[PDB]
């Protein structure tokens, strides 16, 4: 494994976040509850890193 | 039109086959209430002094 294979995985296994919404206006439905959707993938622990 | 691929038999895929485009706004979540009538609200904020 070269130095450029890891920069590499740590520049996408640890990430920033990204949202998006359930039931939102667009649909024909109408959904009574408009849930918002959470996409995490920072890593905190030293173990997660490794 | 957009094509995304050729598909080997020179029959291009395009955006029409996976999507249907139309115009269309941004936000559809909020709209606006005059004496009940549909309206779009701007507000006029004062600028200071």
């Amino acid at each position: 494994v070269t130095a450029n294979d890891v920069i590499n995985a740590v520049n996408d296994q640890n990430a920033q976040y990204a949202t998006g919404k359930i039931g939102e206006e667009p649909v024909v439905n109408k959904s009574p509850q408009v849930i918002s959707i959470t996409m995490q993938g920072r890593l905190q622990t030293p173990q997660e890193f490794e | 039109n957009i094509i995304l691929r050729v598909n080997e038999d020179k029959s291009f895929l395009r955006i029409k086959d996976v999507a249907k485009v139309e115009i269309g706004a941004e936000q559809y979540n909020s709209t606006g209430r005059l004496n009940t009538s549909a309206a779009v609200p701007i507000i006029i904020n004062l600028q200071s002094g």
